[PDB]
């Protein structure tokens, strides 16, 4: 509206300006009673594609992982290297940037120290071993998947991590709702 | 000067004047069906043209009429309370007249024969009570109005999403009141086409084809004609000027002689204007322009006779050279500019295969009853019967008026069916919409949706049963001879009755009361629901009707519905709003004159408020109705601005007029979110009426206009003076001129003590006035469930305090001193009931002996001999109520057993103990007991004395009356005889019975002898017999279910208090479970001792934004530093000098404000009065949005000599050290919802089972076990937790002889369980075996 | 997606319980399908020990002694 | 002339 | 089965079996009648309306109920989806619920568990001891002391309540972290205390809300309940490494 | 099948047509196949013209009385013996189906609510598990030819 509502809530707002507000306060009641019936077919989908997986196995074996790489907002930063990275194996031993200077070893889980050793160099990837391409059949190895729990120890065989995986995923969305110029490529480091 | 008024002056603030008072607040109820029954001679709505609406039935081509003379509502069997004990409606028996003439067979139709039938009985109709709540089954019911779609015409459009290439494909629709449907609307490729209700398209021209015209005609109607000459000179042109709009001519540009534009040049206006000037009418074209056009009419071989080209048929350049030479010269083709005038019915012109009338019907046909084969004299019935037939079809008398309208033409009245001239209508006023020149109608604007009240739905579900009664009399008055029936042997009444009872009973609006307050149902009867039969539906409307339009503003409240499945579907209608004749809503508006605000008021509908300029309520005049500002604040089209002082039309009445009547209560409502303001109006609809509520310390003066509307008060009929006060009668002399011409008297009042509401509250009512007050019209005379001498208090205020006190408040939760449980203020009654049936079984019948087998007089104690409990015997949890036992046989005792029989010798049971125990976990007094018997079973002795006591009481007050209305007949006879004859001092001794004989001059007095005479005969003639009647019904049987023998039926008063889980609330939307009841001395007393007395939590305001409860804490400071500063000045007893000089100075005390209470009251009588209500605290009042500024406040609290700031410096009540940085403390007004603890907490060990799968479930006074639903299975997946999921579905559920060892094992210490498989899975193999499908299980 | 992977696996339980249902018998039905029962919502219904957490320790046994001793 | 009917009673009467 | 009072409540596939027999025990007639093929033509052609309106009634006419308007339901309209299915994925023995308040006086694994609700659900166990400490003859004369609510019960209870861990759970339970057991202490009232620290891990404010409250029955399942899910071991949230326990 | 049966039996002779004959045979079925196959718990055929002159007679009674009628003026009107006017009225009504939603349409249905009473209670059946232990041990502490007989008794 061409007009914003100009007083606060110490001093009155008189009638017109209340049936305006009335409004955003009704967009806002329709939806918290949507977005529970539409995020609650989202997580009861994805608990039922992902219902029959399980930790079945010690460690697969294959060498074959993805790279961490930070992601990049154009100038800035969304998530730095090291929380991206934290808690997993390591499929490819990354040296320091000069040749043969191999500071986290193979597979080894990077836990709150390994990234820091490895935060003192100045790696900028490393190749992590993902769920994707585990090699097990009817499951997932445990290097594979690799660190988390709610306990801080790697994911002990038999753990249920199919469906801890989907109410993760389906918890938020109950809060999941919904300069301009563009001029100068300026940035700020050199 | 009321005289309620001056028991206790509520202080107002408040600028703005007061033009327009709240009216009566049910007229949305008891309006509308006044309509119904009342006898209208004439054609409006209402039971006179409903009969008429179908009546006279002319017989099937028999000729022996049955016409409708007129009908009469007989009185009601029973009054309205003895509907509700007795347990049946209250209804009023129809009566009908009918007359049928039997026209000769033969001979001229002239007056034969007839019997006129009389009254033919044809239903009961329910009566509405005076509240406007009905009376169904001993249950007030309360049926909510309905916000439909009007009947009309409501071209729309849907753009968007559909195709996915923009193609903003329009269409129009014709909605009936009662009828089928039409539905044009557009192709992607513009082509219109028809639709029925819902089947398959059509072409739009093949019902067009089918009202018999042809295609010349059709496109005679839709377009414009250019005619063609051919002067043996290249094919001059006829041409207007304005026929260029727009064009791009690519020709030699000739006419009148000048060559206007270039070939290959777009035409200008100035171009234009080169014609008028010309008188340009022929041009020059050449002979190729013209295979571009299609032919505008026939055009046959005239030289031969063959046809040549017919109509729609796009030129080819060898039917010029064949019409170069037909013999024809009066050419035409078509005005089709492809920017304007599209040539939308020329393409479905072609696409309709059928091209004769005859030859569509039968399409039509086709795909309206597909399958069968057509025919002829049955295809012409379907059509002319599916819209132009006047039963099948009836618009309204409305959709008229929004059909004539939105054509814009000229009329309201007009046939309730379709014709030819409105199906042409809506497809042209639809095509001029896809052209540009035509804007489309969306669905929500309140112009568009009317209100049925009740008057209006139960007629349509009476007259959809009368029709049910005209199918059986015509085939019996043809089918059926004709000899000598009467109109009593057609006429049934159990279809006509069964069409509407039906309706009162079940429906998705004849809904129950929801009955625990007096505003919970005043606010229930106003209900505007748009759900219901033939409406919306809760899971397919979406965020479309789910919204607040700008017409909402002053007809329906936007901040007041339900936040479940339905917000904004329920809609409470608003304050001063009112319907049409029609049904549309409308508003008061002052009519604001060329200068001066005048006063005549109006009501404007919804599409008239959206033309003028209406300014806003608050905008200052200058005691002449001059705005003191050129420039003001106006809402115009739907939107706001500003505009000059003379430029606006009309301007608001008040500053209320936007809300609810639900929340208009709440206090500086323009101070809070309107989230949190929203659950203020829901959480007053259920605070439950505390035992004796005082008032708000802090209203909003719209208190007294609803504990009046509704029925809660026992408000005085007539002014006089008070005669005989009692807790439950009231006698009111009345006064002198406003008392009846002849034989008059007095009148009386009855109260209604304890009594069950529908939530099983109380609702009891108690006197307010005492002996000698005088009583005027309006006044008040009792108070009910939550009212205090007319105003409207629905809880307790008590002193409360914002701050964190040990995490005992963490969340929402609130704190609760001892001084309120002791005080007993919110301890609340609630009256249950209790029913114990004695059938008859096939076994024999059950008895009420109050022999139990196998009892100890522990149980036996209460009851008497004869079964029943007392009256008054404090029972508890598992106590016997009423001693009832079974018959039962068929032993068969265990081996075991039966030798423990035979060692002690226990005599078998030959009768079975089914009494009736009281519910666990309940306490209270047997407050009343109630026994109904099938008329032809005796009555055992208790049967008798309670129906004696009735039987004496019955007659006392029923005769008894008269010794006290005897007592007033004499009073004004004996203050009127006097003259006439001098008997005053002997007035005694010639005895009042015997004053036949003798009398007083011709005048009222002497007219007044006979007047208390010849009903005083039947005062003991007439009146004598209405002690039979009511001793008639006295000692009767009484009408039971079949089989049932006696029924049995006791109350208990129980009263709960206060405690920990009990859901205390404030009015601004603010819940909290009450966390613990702390000692006297444990809670935080300021500098004098007196502790505060709930502690709220300070970390509630800042999120949720509602700043009005610190506000109401600080003006519920200020009126409490008055009562303590008067109810000092009153206990010295100072003087009625001085407390007049305070009493003054807190009612002046504003900023021009307008309520000059003081200086006329009494001397000293009535300021000792008035000065001992207000010691508890001088209520003030504040309107909705003319509230009381900050400022306003301040200045109240230093006149109280209170800190100006609001906040004192408490100390803590445990060590005694001061909190530093000073709280804040008020008077907040606290409801108590009834979401009560010792209602939620079930729990449950072992029980009953379902019965087809074998789960539990709640029935056997034991309710099911939790859901253990999906969701909560995949958290113990989560966890690796595995055996904790096998019990929880197998053992602890579903397994049938695997969780009866996990019960032998657990009462032996032996906790382990052997699973088995569940039995939901058995019935799954039984299910799928029960079709084809073969399941099993493998073996390994 | 994760509606069409969840009607493609190898049971027919883990399918019937949340898809469309008449579709999945219909289908199973005339092929002869054999659920083997190696899931988790295909062994909650028939009631028995989940093969993943504190049940997967006695499912290291069942499947010991099929083809064996 | 089959227009998809279903109900045996439009298929009775035919 | 018969209601109380003389109606009877039939499922409804006695109304859509009767209309199968009733139907095959015509045509069955009229082949023996020997009518002509214009009728017993139009009779297998109903019957076999009458057997697929048995199996998946709804992909035809939709033959609605007698003596009402609602269709009737058939076979495949018994397993067809509610959203969930028809056998388990079920309610539940030892159970209850009640208005949960604060209570900030308990330690982190313990809930409170009301006198009136706790003598309710500990029931088959309370026998157990009033039988083996020989306070009772008989289990039907430890009935009749559990009722009176005798002085000595009150110290029986607790002790059966010595390490037995309860499982709280609140209604839309997104998470894993929605299901935590509890060691219980018995107070007084009807209102499940509960500690305010694990109040923003149910999402549960303390206006209100309700939670139910299970019992691991077995000798698996309250270890179950102590090694697994117990309250003390939740403080990290599964979705990420980020505390749950966070002082709210 | 009635008509089939009408045309059986016909015979033209007696002169009058066809429809006025086959309308009996006709109306004749649809009155005996609807009282026979048209309840769940079927009422024979010899009292469905009992139950059709109550209403039939109930009904007549409606408008002459105008009220309405009570349990005993039809054994006046009627001449039932003041009972089966009692038992005639507790047969006609049909069966609740185990399905009807109930109260504010909500995800219950009426079948939800009715237990079963077949079962026995687990604290009744635990207890005829526990009497077997006195009577084998109370009876045990008897003698031996005084107990067998008193288990064979
Ligand atoms: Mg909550
Ligand atoms: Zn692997």
């Amino acid at each position: 509206i061409e007009t914003p509502i100009t007083a606060n809530f110490r001093e009155g707002l008189n009638v017109l300006q209340y049936f305006i507000s009335t409004h955003g306060a009704r967009k806002g009641l329709a939806d918290t009673a949507l977005k529970t019936a539409n995020s609650g077919y989202l997580t009861r989908r994805l608990v039922d594609v992902a219902q029959d997986l399980v930790v079945t196995e010690d460690d697969c074996g294959t060498h074959e992982g993805i790279m961490m790489t930070p992601v990049i907002e154009g100038g800035d930063v969304k998530e730095p290297l090291r929380d991206r990275v934290l808690g997993r194996v390591t499929a490819e031993d990354v040296l320091k940037p000069g040749t043969a200077d191999i500071l986290v070893p193979r597979n080894t889980l990077l836990h709150e120290q390994w990234c820091d050793l490895l935060e003192e160099n100045s790696v900028d990837a490393v190749k992590v071993r993902s769920v994707v391409s585990c090699d097990t059949d009817f499951g997932v190895c445990a290097h594979c998947y690799g660190r988390d729990l709610a306990r801080g120890h790697i994911i002990n065989k038999g753990e249920a991590i199919g469906v801890i995986a989907a109410q993760s995923i389906g918890e938020p969305g109950t809060q999941l709702t919904m300069a301009a110029a563009e001029s100068s490529i300026q940035v700020k480091n050199k | 000067y009321s005289y309620t008024e001056k028991k206790r002056i509520r202080k107002d603030f408040g600028k703005r004047p007061q033009v327009l008072d709240v009216p009566y607040l049910l007229s949305i109820q008891l309006d509308s069906f006044q309509k119904f029954i009342e006898q209208d001679p004439e054609g409006q709505y209402g039971l006179e043209a409903a009969f008429r609406s179908v009546f006279p039935i002319q017989s099937y081509s028999g000729n022996s009429e049955l016409q409708y003379v007129s009908y009469r509502l007989g009185e009601p069997v029973f009054d309205v309370q003895e509907c509700q004990i007795r347990g049946v409606t209250y209804s009023a028996p129809l009566r009908v007249k009918l007359r049928l003439v039997i026209y000769e067979r033969e001979a001229p139709e002239g007056t034969v024969k007839d019997i006129k039938e009389q009254e033919v009985y044809m239903g009961e109709i329910p009566l509405m009570t005076d509240n406007g709540t009905f009376v169904i089954n001993g249950t007030e019911r309360v049926i909510v109005s309905q916000l439909h779609r009007s009947p009309g015409v409501f071209f729309d459009s849907d753009k968007g999403k559909t195709h996915s290439s923009g193609k903003v494909l329009y269409n129009a629709r014709i909605i009936p009141y009662r009828g089928s449907w039409l539905d044009f609307e557009f192709d992607p490729k513009d082509n219109l086409f028809v639709r029925i209700d819902r089947r398959r398209k059509l072409p739009a021209t093949i019902i067009l084809r089918a009202l018999n015209y042809t295609t010349e005609q059709i496109l005679d109607l839709f377009f414009e004609k250019v005619i063609f000459e051919i002067r043996d000179n290249k094919l001059q042109m006829e041409l207007v000027p304005e026929r260029l709009r727009g064009e791009t001519a690519s020709f030699d540009i000739e006419a009148n002689g000048k060559v206007y534009v270039e070939k290959g040049r777009r035409i200008t206006a100035r171009h234009i204007r080169q014609l008028e000037k010309d008188d340009v009418k022929l041009i020059e074209v050449p002979v190729e322009y013209i295979a571009g056009k299609v032919v505008a009419k026939d055009y046959i071989d005239e030289s031969t006779g063959e046809l040549i080209c017919a109509a729609n048929m796009e030129l080819s350049l060898d039917l010029l050279a064949k019409l170069s030479q037909s013999g024809h010269k009066r050419i035409e083709t078509l005005f089709t500019n492809d920017l304007d005038h599209g040539p939308y019915i020329s393409e479905t012109l072609r696409v309709d295969p059928t091209n004769d009338r005859l030859s569509a019907l039968v399409e039509i046909y086709r795909m309206m009853r597909p399958g069968e084969p057509p025919t002829r004299e049955a295809a012409e019935s379907l059509f002319e019967n599916l819209f132009f037939s006047e039963d099948r079809y009836d618009l309204s008398a409305v959709g008229r008026m929004k059909f004539n309208r939105s054509l814009l033409r000229e009329e309201i009245e007009g046939s309730g069916i379709l014709s030819k001239d409105d199906i042409i209508d809506v497809m042209k006023k639809l095509i001029d919409i896809r052209n540009g020149k035509g804007e489309v109608d969306d669905i929500d604007h309140l112009g568009n949706r009317r209100i049925r009240s009740v008057g209006e739905m139960a007629e349509n579900q009476f007259r959809v049963g009368l029709v049910r009664v005209e199918r059986a009399v015509k085939e019996r008055l043809s089918l059926g001879d004709l000899d000598t029936l009467m109109p009593q042997d057609m006429i049934n009444a159990k279809p006509i009755s069964a069409a509407v009872k039906e309706f009162f009973g079940s429906s998705q609006l004849s809904q129950f009361m929801v009955q625990n307050n007096p505003l919970s149902e005043i606010t229930h009867k106003r209900r505007i629901s748009a759900l219901g039969p033939g409406g919306l539906t809760r899971e397919r409307a979406g965020f479309e009707v789910r919204d607040v339009h700008p017409t909402h503003y002053g007809r329906v409240c936007p901040i007041e519905t339900p936040e479940g499945p339905n917000i904004g579907l329920i809609n409470s209608l608003s304050v001063y709003a009112q319907t049409n004749e029609y049904g549309f809503l409308e508003t008061p508006y002052r009519k604001v004159t060329d200068g001066v605000v005048t006063d005549e008021i109006h009501y404007l509908s919804a599409i008239e408020e959206g033309n003028y300029v209406i300014a806003q309520a608050n905008s200052n005049l200058d005691e002449e109705g001059h705005f003191v500002e050129d420039l003001v604040t106006c809402r115009s089209k739907g939107e706001s601005s500003l505009f000059s002082r003379d430029q606006v039309d009309y301007m608001d009445v008040s500053t209320q007029q936007v809300v609810s009547v639900g929340a208009s209560l709440i206090p500086f409502l323009e101070h809070d979110d309107a989230n949190r303001a929203l659950m203020g109006a829901n959480m007053q609809r259920q605070a439950v009426p505390t035992l004796r509520a005082d008032k708000p310390l802090v209203g909003t003066g719209m208190e007294r206009a609803v504990a009046v509307d509704s029925g809660v008060t026992a408000v005085a009929k007539r002014g006089g003076v008070v005669q005989y006060v009692d807790a439950s009668r009231i006698v009111i002399k009345v006064n002198e001129d406003e008392m009846y011409p002849g034989e008059a008297g007095i009148d009386i009042y009855n109260l209604t003590k304890y009594t069950r509401s529908n939530q099983n509250t109380c609702i009891n009512q108690m006197p307010c006035v005492s002996l000698g007050e005088p009583v005027e019209r309006g006044d008040v005379l009792a108070d009910g469930p939550s009212t205090d001498l007319g105003e409207l208090a629905l809880g307790q205020n008590m002193r409360v305090a914002f701050m964190p006190w040990n995490g005992y408040n963490f969340e929402d939760s609130i704190l609760v001193s001892e001084r309120v449980v002791q005080e007993d203020r919110f301890t609340t009654i609630h009256i249950q009931e209790l029913a114990c049936v004695s059938r008859d079984t096939k076994l024999g019948p059950e008895e009420i002996t109050a022999d139990i087998p196998n009892v100890g007089e522990a149980a036996l104690s209460k009851l008497d001999e004869s079964g029943i409990v007392y009256i008054g015997a404090e029972v508890t949890g598992g106590d016997i109520l009423v001693g009832k036992v079974t018959p039962k046989g068929e032993t068969q005792l265990t081996p075991e057993e039966k030798l423990l029989r035979a060692i002690f010798g226990e005599k078998a049971s030959d009768v079975k103990d089914s009494s009736l125990r009281v519910p666990n976990g309940v306490s209270g007094t047997v407050i009343d007991v109630q026994v109904f018997t099938r008329d032809g079973v005796e009555k055992d002795k208790r049967a008798l004395e309670i129906e004696e006591m009735q039987l004496k009481q019955a007659k006392k007050d029923l005769s008894e009356e008269l010794q006290i209305l005897e007592a007033g007949l004499f009073s004004r006879i004996r203050a009127v005889l006097v003259a006439g004859g001098v008997e005053a001092e002997k007035l005694d001794k010639l005895p009042r019975d015997r004053w036949l004989e003798l009398g007083l001059t011709d005048e009222e007095k002497q007219n007044q002898l006979e007047q208390l005479a010849e009903q005083y005969d039947e005062l003991k003639h007439e009146f004598e017999k209405k002690l039979e009647a009511k001793r008639r019904k006295i000692t009767q049987g009484d009408d039971l279910a079949p089989g049932v023998l006696k029924i049995v039926k006791v109350y208990l008063a129980v009263k709960r208090r206060i405690q920990p889980g009990d859901k205390m609330a404030g009015r601004h939307g603010n819940k909290g479970v009450i966390s613990k009841i702390n000692p006297i001395e444990d809670m935080p007393y300021d500098e004098n001792g007196t502790p505060v007395d709930i502690v709220l939590n300070p970390l509630g305001v800042p999120s949720r934004m509602n700043i009005g409860q610190i506000l109401e804490t600080h003006l519920g400071m200020a009126a409490k530093g008055i009562g303590d500063k008067i109810n000092a000045m009153l206990k010295q007893q100072q003087e009625v000098a001085k407390l007049r000089e305070f009493i003054q100075r807190a009612y002046d005390l504003g900023a021009d404000v307008r309520q000059k209470v003081d200086l006329s009251t009494f001397s000293d009588e009535e300021v000792m009065r008035l000065a001992e209500n207000l010691r508890k605290g001088m209520p003030i009042a504040t309107p909705v949005f003319d509230g009381a500024k900050e400022a306003e406040i301040k200045e109240l609290l230093k006149l109280g000599d209170l800190p100006t700031s609001g906040q004192i410096r408490l100390y803590d009540g445990r060590t005694g050290e001061q909190f530093e940085r000073p709280v804040t403390v008020g008077y907040m007004y606290m409801l108590k919802l009834n979401h009560l603890v010792d209602d939620k907490m079930h729990a449950r060990s072992t029980g009953s089972y379902s019965l087809v799968t074998q789960q539990p479930l709640g029935g056997k006074a034991q309710f099911g076990g939790q859901r253990f639903g999906e969701m909560e299975v995949w958290a113990l997946e989560a966890y690796g937790a595995a055996y904790t999921l096998q019990e929880m579905l197998t053992v602890k559920s579903d397994d049938v002889n695997g969780r009866t060892k996990m019960y032998k094992n657990i009462v032996d210490g032996n906790h382990q369980m052997e699973p088995g498989m569940p039995e939901s899975f058995n019935v799954l193999l039984k299910e799928i075996r029960s079709l084809g499908i073969n399941i099993e299980l493998e073996d390994e | 997606g994760i509606t069409k992977a969840s009607l493609a696996t190898e049971s027919f339980i883990s399918a019937a319980s949340f898809q469309e249902t008449t579709r999945v018998l219909t289908e199973a039905a005339v092929a002869g399908k054999r659920d083997e029962l190696r899931g988790l919502k295909e062994n909650v219904i028939v009631g028995r020990l989940i093969p993943a957490g504190t049940g997967y320790a006695y499912h290291q046994d069942r499947m010991r002694r099929r083809a064996a001793g | 002339e089959i227009g998809r009917t279903t109900d045996p009673v439009r298929m009775y009467m035919r | 089965v018969p209601l109380d009072g003389g109606r009877f409540a039939t499922s409804d596939l006695n109304d859509l079996y009767r209309r199968v027999i009733n139907r095959n025990n015509r045509l069955k007639r009229l082949l023996d009648l020997a009518a002509p093929d214009i009728i017993v033509r139009n009779e297998k052609r109903m019957l076999q309306e009458a057997v697929d309106a048995l199996l998946d009634n709804g992909r035809r006419g939709r033959a609605i109920t007698g003596s009402n308007k609602r269709p009737l339901k058939s076979l495949a309209d018994m397993i067809k989806g509610k959203q969930g299915r028809f056998r388990q994925n079920k309610r539940v023995d030892y159970s209850g619920r009640s208005v949960i308040t604060v209570g900030p006086y308990l330690r982190l694994h313990q809930c409170g568990l009301p006198k009136k609700m706790a003598l309710e659900l500990f029931k088959p166990f309370i026998y157990g001891k009033l039988e083996l400490r020989g306070l009772a003859t008989t289990i039907k004369a430890a009935k009749k002391m559990v009722e009176r609510e005798e002085a000595v019960v009150w110290d029986i209870l607790d002790e059966v309540i010595r390490e037995h861990p309860v499982l709280l759970n609140r209604a839309p339970t997104l998470h894993r972290l929605g299901i935590q057991a509890f060691e219980p202490v018995l107070i007084e009232g009807k209102a499940i205390q509960l500690h305010p620290l694990v109040c923003a891990a149910y999402n549960a404010d303390f206006d209100g809300d309700q939670m139910a409250v299970h019992v691991p029955l077995t000798l698996e399942a309250q270890l179950e309940a102590r090694a697994l899910m117990m309250s003390t071991n939740n403080i990290l949230s599964p979705a990420n490494g980020e505390p749950i326990i966070v002082p709210s | 099948i009635g008509l089939m049966k009408a045309v059986d039996k016909f015979e033209y002779r007696r002169g009058y047509k066809f429809s006025t004959y086959a309308t009996w045979w006709i109306r004749q079925a649809i009155t005996r196949s609807i009282a026979d196959q048209a309840r769940t718990i079927r009422i024979p055929v010899h009292m469905i013209e009992t139950i059709n002159k109550l209403n039939r007679i109930s009904r007549q009674m409606l408008q002459e009385m105008g009220r309405e009628p009570t349990p005993e003026e039809l054994a006046e009107r009627m001449l039932m013996p003041e009972d089966k006017i009692r038992k005639v009225l507790k047969i006609a009504k049909e069966p609740i189906s185990m399905e009807t939603p109930i109260g504010d349409d909500e995800d219950s249905h009426l079948g939800d609510f009715i237990e079963d009473t077949t079962l026995e209670l687990p604290l009744d059946s635990a207890t005829t598990e526990s009497l077997r232990a006195a009577t084998h041990d109370v009876l045990a502490g008897l003698t031996a030819r005084e107990a067998k007989v008193l288990r064979m008794r």
